[PDB]
């Protein structure tokens, strides 16, 4: 249960990933719950959890699942630039 | 004396500052004509 | 202008410098000469053979019939089956016959083989063929089998692919089982190891590569190579581009692993050279860009000419290079290319633009920048630049080279794929599986762990794991593939691990591998018996688990590797373990020598031996000539030249490459000792922490933490060697209590908590070594005497031991707070005294056993007194002629080396107390000599005054004046100087003179002999550390005894009487 | 790291003891609420602290980080929700 | 004196900005004689002092990049300000930090949720800040007017032009001050609201120096060229992807020039620029020496040459062009007429130089076939799309790599090759593969890409632009509401022609909406945050170290508090 | 030098060891007479421990530095008892 993480480009609406509110940048979202599946797709947005708000891949942790499930492709977040910040 | 030893010693680097660039370039060219095989070919520049 | 005339006829001249190449044409009429410098001409044909010709018609002109790459010893011999070349008088006519005819023989051989490999084994045809055309015939096959399994699936024919992958299977399960034979040479190793290397990549790609159709592109990105009968020509394909083979005669050549990156950058850099584009590959150091553009090259059979770019690279140096890349059709990578200086490459910019702009318009020939006439384009020409972002060198390139070249930004290559080849290249299979396992490992490890210096979990540890993992393999084939690995990474790894890290470690093993149950070790139970059965030869050696276990992995590492370390702590058990391990293998066979040496205490210069500035005459070196008396095949003798002081930069650069597999010590006069099998190399180093990443993999380090030889295990040894003694009794009785205090009760630990700020920052060990020394030297009285004492009475003696052990280093106020902490313990103290009354003013007396105040003796008038030079008993003094009393009287052991250090504040009274210790020796029974050090002192100081000092001698060994036992005084003992590495040079003598109790001569007839003083006692005084003043080393410590000197509370008793 | 400079600060504008370089470059960069170079990267080049450009901002995650970390080390019992910014090796904390 | 203290400053932030004194005292000696006579003394120099700001303005503000142009012009306003008892150090120290020095663990809790906890440790410096030639701080009690319940302060926070609309509780008063008060409504809107700052110092700067500052000068070459004379050359500032050669030449076919001499400035260039600059010398004649930061050794000797006490010709005019660079020889920089030409970095300012310059009529019928013109524009409009990414910063490109045209170049060279082979084969489309066309023009640009997730962004936008449905003409890759709305098209031709292209072009809107980028509309808010925070850390390195700062405090005391202050709150 | 002179009272090596027995010879009448007149003729060893003695009583090392210099600090930190064992007068600035 990690907290503390804001959504960059993007918010949480509960109904997966959704447009961000006008004049409201870093949106917080609420516990990611992380674990391990042990290894063993469309319509799921593989975000990057960044250490600061720069992005570079030395400050990459690692890449979280987010359903974005109605009427809005992953491919439509990657553009708009969807990142979780630890910083700000 | 003096105006006499500057001129000798001007003419003396002329000379030598000349001597040092001569033993250089023959000391360069040395190996080339007196050794055969370059001087087999080029006959002109070989009897220079 | 005739040079460049000729330069012009055989265009491969523009890559040799002036001098060579007026050498090679002044030589062209005895082609035997020009035989040097082949390796500069051409790639990999570093010898030629020359046969006698025409031996009837025309004699004496030698003709050319085989192209050798000669690398060690072994040679990759091309013999030129017809096309011989006979080497008319014209050198420059006769190499442009050889560079056409060798092109010519391997197009014919290349030929015969790209036919060959369908219809013979891939075992056979490797064996047969030369490595380029090995190399060239399995990719050949590879693209074949893709092609026509692609084809089948094109025409709807199910699981046709499937077949043909598992051949690519059975192709690369047959190049892995000829890792496993080890054949000779370094050149069919490095053939077989570059065929694995890309039969890992064409595997790879045709088991994920799912294409329904040939055209797919996820086929057409791949790097093929196909013999097509049509044009009857070799035509290498990448995307759309499709170059023939040069047919350069490339040898055998080191290959790097195919990583999905490289694949990716081999398409940008055939997709510039078909849009006549250069290439410039930029990435960070170590990504291999050079090797990368190289191993395109050697991918298309062309040379590729690097040149070694710097700042003294001029635009006419450059044009030279590019005129002759373009006049012979060869690829030319500039490695460093940013170090270049930004004036050349504006200049450079045109004559690439001038070369540009003809190979787009196809010209035949155009002109150069400064060239009046117009030159040859051969049209399979091209030109990369190995540049550096985050650049070390120089600016980005000008704003015209930009466009010229097209770049491929390369990452470090993913380690796994590295790892996964070397795997392969060993010959084992389920490479994938290991190497994500064995990387995940050395990843993870690195982060969970300690960073201490020795622990290397880079690709030099991995390396080196992988050849040792080979090595098991290739035994033990029938045996499991990761129980060998886990065994390997195992056995190698556990022995560098601090005490700390190995319950880490071994859940670290315990994670990525829960397969595997339990493995078991190497027993070696011949050595394994001999350790009990030689400790209980020696009287003060306990023997624990943890330090057997510590003796089994020096010896395991003592097998294999000749310049083996023992890393660890101060009082840790390493000089022992070395002795132990010695004084069991002369049990076993050969005898074992060991040969202690302090590399600091002596210079560089005069460690190695160097030129001598006055008579110009060679002074033989310390190491050398004891290395050269060590290296000798006589009486099977096998000693060890161990290295106590710590390593740094300076002093092991000059020994790097003994401890290399070369095993040869260079002098640099020209000589060059070979290592003989029976003599090996040591390092007693504490840290390992100044030294290089490079340095450290050579070695096999042994570290011993604190707990494999606790000080539980000292006290147990010196109350074992008490019960030697004669006295079993009292030891029987000092057991009980000194249990009591130190491991029933953590003591020191206890201590260390509740005593804040001590003076001088001593280890657990050091401190209870100290303890058994005062404890001893107590107790000596009653040896003499054969009295033996009551429980009260030893138990007094102990905590009067402990206090000073343990609590001298501490100040006032925290003297008070251990003391307070004794009566929390109901400890023996004096029950009755004044107001700030401490256990260290009494003592217990010898006559009558009890606490006693220790009042000075009264002071007797000097006669004529100077206020001056008038010292007198004080308290402070007592204590400390009481305290030197007992470490110096003590006879000589494993734990006391008789010599007490006193450290104190500024002017404390330290070097008084010593001087008034000094007074009162009978002239004839005890000498006295006073060496104050400072800053300046340097070894060779300290070493001329004691040497001078003591010149009397018994035999081999050295002593003071007639036989006095003087007791040499080191005032101010911390002040010589501290360099970078934080090791003070003068110091490691004194370690070496107080342990060893001898240094090496360094007269210049005489070097390599000890010489060493039978009874030299040893007194120091230092100002206590902190404050910008000098530590002295952890090492050192431990031979001394130190109590802390403090300003008196009433000065009263010490001025009063005057 | 933080302690040893801002002392050194006070002592150093007082007259105390002479103005070192890193020293200097801190004074320069706490008038002007930067953080000094001297705790975001050691000599080497490493990161040692947290990277934030305000000093207010880098002042109010030290407090934080190191309640989290203290409350986690004194008490028993771990976090329910943990700060995964407060950690200086995240991708360390994940791998745990 | 102020002016010249402020080209000091500027001198700071880049090399190339730095002006001798004596470059000054002819602007100076200048804006005297230039000036409108008045009969009264006061208007005469009233008429000087606005002539002379905006002169040296002009002339500075020409030899700046376009980033450092709005903070030169801050520096100058502040630098007037500072000299009169207005502004003092500390209150431009303030609108600089604006209480990113306070730490919330110290000061009071936020109490309100719509305010961030940065926008009111920025209140909270304003409520503790005295200002000049006042007893008590100006905005004390804002952090008790902003807690009460009035949505006044609620609208004008969240308002799109908050420095263009009154201050909802503090206007008033605001008005009553005219020399500082223009200063505390910029200090307000920097502390909440920072995004609009920018914006905010124009509104200042034109109440402080006038309106005429604010607008854009926009000098032609013609000026530059008769500002010039034949002693004083012309150096040009090159931001990597501009070349002003052609400019030079298109002026110089009207002053009968053309033919002119230019030189690659490189080693061993040194002795062919002497030859060519002695022919232009008497002859008469332009010499333009270009990548001159290369050659530096011969920018000492040139100083030198170009003298007057070597005889030059009225006609010659020298032309000097070099990107910045480090240890450039001062003693040119304090000769030269500087001038910079950087790209103008629009969207339509973007695809207008790659149709004017490296597409041609000769290019866009190198293929012949309607899906290679479609495809031209699609490479092209792609190509700028991805240089204005990195105008928002890392939420742009997590790493900025200046694509240069040769990026376009070569990806359109490739597409004739694949092209050709259509071509040769015998609704007339061609096949087209664009899973082949993504990865060549995502290998071409992938050659710059060090990042894996910038890698993938790139990807991404080759997946959005280069789909199969982009050669029907009902395809219009966004069409937004910029202004009613833009549909930003393929634009169509039945015949090639590069003028219908550049035709389309024109209708292309100047302001560039963040959905054409797929970005949201708060990326704007997210690149004007970037731009403004560059601002304010460009003009703190301008700042002096003197310790009298004023307000009874000095710089040292400022940071012994803080020191003091951070002490105690350390665990 | 002269602060190996201050603490040891003696420089190793100095003087020749034949120049050693005549200077000794002088100091023995002063010697005999001192120590409470013992009239006995003295070993070269005794002898010498005395003149030492005799020249630190005698040789006295007046030093003169200045504050400000950056040497100063480090002369002090690297020579023990050049500044510990000489009594230290320092030079006010002067009054009105
Ligand atoms: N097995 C043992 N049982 C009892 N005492 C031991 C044992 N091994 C070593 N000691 C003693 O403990 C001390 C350890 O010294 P030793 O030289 O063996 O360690 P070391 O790490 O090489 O020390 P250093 O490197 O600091 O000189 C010595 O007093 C030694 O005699
Ligand atoms: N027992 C003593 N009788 C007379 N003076 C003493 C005695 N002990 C110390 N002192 C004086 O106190 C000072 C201590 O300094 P010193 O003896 O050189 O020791 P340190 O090594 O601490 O400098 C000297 O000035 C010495 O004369
Ligand atoms: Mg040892
Ligand atoms: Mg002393």
């Amino acid at each position: 249960y990690i907290k503390g993480l804001y959504l960059e480009g993007c918010k949480w609406s509960k109904n997966g990933l959704d447009d961000s509110d006008p004049k409201k940048i870093f949106a917080d979202l609420p516990i990611l719950h992380v674990s391990a599946i042990n290894k063993k797709m469309s319509n799921t947005y593989l975000c990057p959890v960044y250490k600061y708000p720069k992005r570079t891949d030395k400050y990459l942790i690692f890449r979280v699942g987010l359903p974005c499930e109605g009427s809005n492709n992953p491919s439509h977040w990657k553009l708009r630039g969807v990142a979780l910040l630890c910083s700000t | 004396e003096v105006e006499n030893l500057i001129r000798t010693f001007s003419d003396v680097n002329d000379t030598l500052d000349m001597w040092v660039k001569v033993q250089k370039l023959w000391t360069s060219l040395e190996p080339v004509f007196t050794g055969g095989d370059i001087a087999r070919q080029m006959p002109l520049q070989a009897k220079q | 202008a005739y040079l460049e005339g000729k330069r012009k006829k055989f265009p491969r001249f523009y890559f040799v410098s002036n001098p060579t190449l007026l050498k090679i044409l002044s030589q062209g009429s005895e082609p035997t000469s020009i035989q040097e410098d082949f390796e500069k001409l051409f790639d990999a044909i570093t010898k030629v053979t020359f046969e006698s010709a025409k031996d009837k018609k025309n004699p004496a002109l030698k003709q050319i019939t085989q192209i050798q790459q000669v690398i060690g010893r072994n040679e990759e011999n091309i013999s030129l089956t017809g096309y011989y070349v006979k080497c008319e008088g014209n050198i420059e006519d006769w190499l442009k016959k050889l560079e056409q005819n060798m092109q010519q023989t391997l197009k014919d051989i290349a030929s015969a083989a790209a036919q060959q490999v369908f219809q013979v084994g891939l075992k056979e045809f490797v064996s047969s063929q030369a490595s380029q055309i090995a190399l060239l015939g399995l990719q050949i096959l590879w693209t074949s089998k893709v092609n026509e399994g692609l084809e089948r699936l094109s025409r709807n024919e199910r699981n046709a692919m499937d077949i043909k992958r598992n051949e690519i299977k059975e192709h690369m399960n047959i190049l892995s089982s000829m890792c496993l034979e080890d054949l000779n040479g370094a050149v069919e190793r490095t053939k077989v190891e570059t065929l694995v290397t890309i039969q890992v990549h064409q595997k790879d790609i045709s088991m994920d590569l799912k294409c329904k159709d040939v055209n797919d592109f996820e086929w057409q990105k791949q790097t093929r190579i196909a013999w097509k009968t049509d044009i009857d020509e070799c035509i290498i394909s990448i995307t759309d581009w499709d170059s023939p083979y040069s047919y350069e005669f490339l040898g055998a050549k080191e290959r790097l692993c195919i990583t999905p990156l490289t694949d990716r950058c081999y398409i940008t850099l055939a997709q510039a050279m078909s849009m006549y584009y250069g290439g410039a590959p930029a990435g960070p150091a170590g990504t291999g860009k050079t090797e990368t553009v190289k191993d395109l090259g050697r991918t298309l059979g062309v040379f590729v000419v690097v040149t070694n770019c710097s700042d003294q690279h001029r635009y006419r140096d450059m044009a030279k290079i590019f005129k002759g890349l373009v006049q012979s059709g060869l690829w030319g990578c500039f490695d460093e290319f940013n170090r270049i200086d930004l004036e050349v490459l504006s200049v450079v910019a045109m004559q690439v633009e001038s070369i540009t702009t003809a190979r787009k318009q196809h010209m035949k020939k155009f002109m150069f920048p400064e060239e009046e006439i117009e030159i040859e384009l051969i049209p399979t020409v091209s030109y990369f630049i190995t540049m550096n972002p985050g650049y070390a060198g120089r600016q980005e390139l000008p704003e015209n080279l930009k466009v010229l070249f097209r770049g491929v930004s390369m990452m470090v290559p993913d380690r796994e794929i590295i790892i996964k080849v070397k795997l392969a290249s060993v010959g084992y299979l389920q490479i994938d599986l290991l190497a994500k396992k064995f990387n995940v490992l050395y990843r993870l490890c690195e982060e969970q762990l300690s960073k201490q210096r020795h622990y290397d979990f880079g690709l030099r540890n991995i390396l080196s794991v992988l050849r040792t993992a080979g090595n098991t393999k290739r035994q033990e084939i029938k045996s499991d593939e990761e129980m060998l690995l886990m065994r390997s990474l195992r056995d190698m790894n556990l022995s560098k691990l601090v005490a700390d890290d190995i319950p880490l470690f071994n859940g670290l093993l315990a994670d990525i591998f829960p397969k595997l149950k339990e493995v078991p070790k190497k027993l070696y139970p011949d050595v394994e018996k001999k350790i009990p059965e030689e400790i209980n030869a020696e009287s003060y050696l306990i023997n624990t688990p943890s330090f057997q276990l510590k003796i089994i992995q020096l010896y395991e590492t003592c097998l294999v590797r000749h310049g083996f370390m023992l890393v660890g702590p101060t009082g840790s058990g390493k000089s022992t373990i070395m002795k132990i391990l010695t004084e069991v293998l002369t049990k076993l066979g050969s005898p074992h020598k060991i040969v202690i040496m302090n590399p600091k205490a002596i210079t560089a210069e005069q460690m190695y031996g160097v030129k001598s500035e006055i008579s110009d005459d060679w002074i033989p070196g310390v190491f050398s000539t004891i290395w050269a008396k060590s290296n000798n095949r006589a009486l099977k003798h096998t000693t060890w030249i161990t290295c106590d002081g710590p390593v740094d930069a300076i002093w092991i650069e000059n020994l790097n490459t003994v401890l290399d597999d070369n095993k040869i010590l260079t002098l640099a006069n020209g000589e060059r000792i070979a290592m003989t099998e029976n003599c090996k190399v040591v390092f007693e180093v504490e840290n390992l922490n100044n030294a290089s990443p490079a340095t450290v993999s050579r070695c096999g380090q042994v570290y011993v933490s604190p707990t494999d030889l606790g000080y539980e295990a000292v006290i147990e040894g010196w109350i074992r060697n008490r019960k030697a003694s004669g006295r079993a009794e009292e030891s029987d009785k000092l057991g009980n209590i000194l249990r009591k205090y130190l491991i029933n009760m953590r003591f020191i630990e206890l201590q260390s908590k509740e005593c804040k700020e001590p003076m001088m920052d001593t280890s657990p060990v050091i401190s209870v070594i100290n303890i058994l020394n005062l404890l001893t030297g107590c107790l000596q009285y009653f040896v003499q005497t054969q009295r033996t004492l009551s429980e009260q009475e030893y138990e007094k003696f102990i905590v009067y031991s402990m206090a000073w052990a343990i609590g001298g280093i501490y100040e006032a106020q925290d003297r008070v707070r251990f003391h307070e902490l004794l009566l929390a313990k109901n400890a023996p103290i004096p029950q009755k005294g004044k107001e700030n009354e401490t256990v260290f003013d009494y003592y217990v007396s010898q006559d009558y056993l009890d606490w006693k105040i220790c009042s000075p003796e009264e002071w007797v008038p000097p006669q004529s007194l100077q206020f001056s030079q008038l010292l007198l008993p004080t308290l402070d003094s007592f204590r400390a002629e009481m305290l030197l009393n007992f470490i110096l009287t003590q006879p000589k052991s494993h734990t006391c080396s008789n010599s007490a250090l006193l450290i104190g504040g500024s002017g404390t009274a330290k070097t008084s107390s010593v001087l008034l210790y000094c007074n009162k020796f009978d002239p004839q029974k005890m000498l006295f000599k006073r060496t104050n050090f400072s800053s300046a002192t340097s070894p060779f100081m300290f070493q001329s005054t004691i040497e001078a000092e003591c010149d009397f001698k018994v035999g081999k060994e050295f002593a003071p004046p007639g036989n006095k036992m003087m007791t040499i005084f080191i005032d101010d003992m911390s002040m010589p100087f501290v360099n970078k590495w934080g090791d003070q040079i003068t110091l490691e003598l004194v370690r070496q003179l107080i342990e060893t109790g001898g240094f090496y001569m360094l007269d210049k007839t005489q070097r390599g002999n000890q010489r060493k003083m039978k009874n030299l006692q040893y007194i120091g005084a230092m100002n206590h550390p902190g404050g910008g003043r000098n530590d002295i080393p952890n090492r050192l410590k431990r031979q001394f005894f130190i109590f802390n000197m403090i300003l008196p509370l009433s000065i009263e008793g010490i001025y009063g009487p005057i | 790291l933080v302690r040893k400079t801002l002392q050194d600060t006070i002592l150093a504008i007082d007259g105390q003891i002479i103005m070192t370089p890193e020293i200097l470059e801190a004074i320069n960069a706490i008038y002007d609420a930067k953080v000094p170079n001297s705790w975001l990267y050691d000599p080497s080049g490493a990161e040692i602290s947290w990277l934030l450009p305000n000093l207010g901002s880098w002042s109010t995650s030290l407090s934080d980080r190191n309640k989290q970390l203290n409350d986690w080390l004194r008490s028993g019992q771990r976090p329910i929700l943990f700060w995964l910014t407060g950690f200086f090796n995240p991708q360390g904390f994940l791998t745990g | 004196s102020a002016i010249y203290f402020t080209m000091i400053e500027v001198s700071l932030v880049n090399w190339m900005y730095n002006s001798s004194l004596e470059q000054f005292l002819k602007l100076f000696i200048e804006s005297i004689d230039l000036s409108e006579k008045a009969q009264l003394p006061s208007n005469r120099v009233k008429n000087i002092i606005s002539f002379l700001t905006f002169h040296v303005y002009r002339y500075v503000n020409r030899g700046l990049f376009e980033k450092d142009k709005i903070t030169f012009i801050l520096m100058m306003a502040f630098k007037i300000l500072t000299t009169a008892g207005t502004i003092s150090s500390g209150d431009v120290s303030l609108f600089l930090k604006s209480g990113d020095a306070l730490d919330i663990k110290s000061e009071r809790q936020k109490q309100i949720s719509y305010l961030e906890d940065n926008q009111w440790l920025n209140i909270l410096a304003l409520s503790k800040h005295t200002f000049s030639g006042q007893t008590l701080p100006f905005f004390k009690e804002l952090p008790d007017l902003i807690s009460r319940s009035e949505n006044q302060w609620r609208n004008w926070i969240d308002k799109n032009d908050p420095e263009n609309f009154p201050i909802p509780d503090f206007a008033e008063s605001i008005n009553q001050e005219k020399e500082i008060g223009s200063f505390i409504s910029l200090c307000l809107v920097r502390s909440l609201r920072n995004d609009r700052t920018l914006i905010a110092t124009q509104n200042f700067i034109s109440n402080v120096l006038g309106k005429e500052f604010t607008d854009p000068i926009s000098y032609p070459i013609e000026g530059i060229w008769q500002e010039s004379s034949n002693m004083d050359p012309v150096l040009f500032l090159l931001s990597a992807g501009a070349d002003p050669t052609s400019s030079i030449d298109e002026l110089a076919k009207k002053k009968k020039k053309f033919p002119c001499e230019k030189v690659s400035m490189g080693e061993g260039q040194e002795r062919v620029a002497r030859q060519v600059i002695m022919k232009g010398f008497v002859e008469g004649g332009w010499v333009i020496l270009q990548n001159c930061h290369l050659g530096l050794k011969f920018m000492e000797e040139i100083e030198t040459l170009v003298s007057p006490i070597n005889q030059i010709h009225e006609d010659f005019r020298l032309w000097i062009t070099c990107e910045q660079h480090p240890k450039f020889p001062l003693g040119l920089l304090q000769k030269t007429l500087k001038v910079t030409n950087e790209p103008p970095k629009g969207l339509k300012a973007g695809l207008y130089k790659t149709f004017t310059t490296i597409i041609t009529q000769e290019f866009i019928d190198k293929v012949d076939h309607s899906n290679w013109r479609s495809l031209i524009f699609t490479i092209c409009f792609l190509h700028s799309i991805v240089i204005e990414r990195k105008k928002f910063g890392p939420l742009g490109w997590c790493v900025p790599y200046e694509y240069n045209y040769s990026d376009l170049e070569a990806s359109l060279l490739y597409i004739e090759k694949y092209l050709t082979n259509l071509m040769s084969t015998p609704h007339n489309l061609p096949i087209s593969m664009n899973v082949v066309r993504y990865m060549i023009c995502e290998v071409q640009y992938g050659g710059r890409i060090t990042d894996d997730l910038d890698r993938e962004l790139f990807i991404t936008y080759g997946e959005t632009y280069l789909k199969d449905g982009i050669f029907g003409n009902d395809y219009f890759f966004y069409d937004i509401m910029v202004d009613q709305k833009f549909k930003y098209r393929i634009p169509q031709n039945p015949s090639a022609e590069l003028i219908k292209y550049q035709e389309y072009i024109a209708k292309v809107p100047t302001v560039d909406n963040p959905e054409v980028f797929g970005l949201h509309s708060n990326a704007d808010l997210t690149f004007r945050l970037k731009e403004s925070k560059e601002m304010i850390n460009t003009v703190m390195e301008t700042r002096p170290k003197d310790s009298s700062v004023g307000g009874g405090k000095t710089r040292e005391e400022i940071v012994q508090d803080k020191a003091k202050d951070m002490l105690k709150n350390l665990p | 030098y002269i602060n190996m002179v201050l603490s040891t009272g003696e420089i190793p090596n100095l003087l020749a060891k034949d120049e050693r027995e005549v200077w000794l010879g002088d100091i023995s009448q002063a010697y005999c007479k001192e120590k409470n007149l013992g009239n006995i003729d003295p070993p070269q060893s005794e002898l010498w421990t005395y003149f030492v003695d005799r020249v630190r009583d005698n040789f006295h090392i007046m030093l003169c530095f200045s504050p400000v210099g950056q040497k100063f600090r480090e002369r002090a930190r690297k020579f023990p008892a050049l500044f510990n064992e000489c009594t230290i007068d320092w030079f006010l600035p002067w009054p009105e």
